[PDB]
């Protein structure tokens, strides 16, 4: 059996705004703090589509 | 047609919970608007 970063802490309360905030303890090289969005714009909820690669512009009586 | 019409969890999720008071009041009048306009209200109990 033979610094070093500490445990994150928890994801903060999504605010108002996109910022959303997780922080680390060098309890050494890093980064103490990691901002990241949160709006939950998806609000309806059908099901896991499945999507393709890549897609294109174009392929009874005529118009 | 009759495809689709889904709004939900949004009066669950952000309802009530400082420049951004606006931003989180004003889809609160669109979600109002739509519950209108589709005449659905027996979702909850």
């Amino acid at each position: 059996n033979c610094g070093q970063w500490g445990c994150w802490s928890s994801w903060s309360t999504c605010d108002a705004t996109y910022k959303r905030s997780r922080t680390r303890e060098c309890n050494c090289e890093g980064e103490k703090r990691q901002e990241e969005d949160c709006t939950f714009s998806i609000m309806e909820n059908n099901g896991q589509p499945c999507i393709n690669d890549d897609e294109e512009m174009k392929e009874g009586c005529p118009q | 047609e009759i495809l689709s019409a889904v709004l939900s969890q949004e009066g669950i999720n952000i309802l009530t919970h400082a420049e951004a008071e606006l931003m989180s009041v004003v889809p609160v009048f669109y979600v109002f608007h739509y519950l209108e306009t589709g005449n659905h209200w027996n979702i909850f109990h």
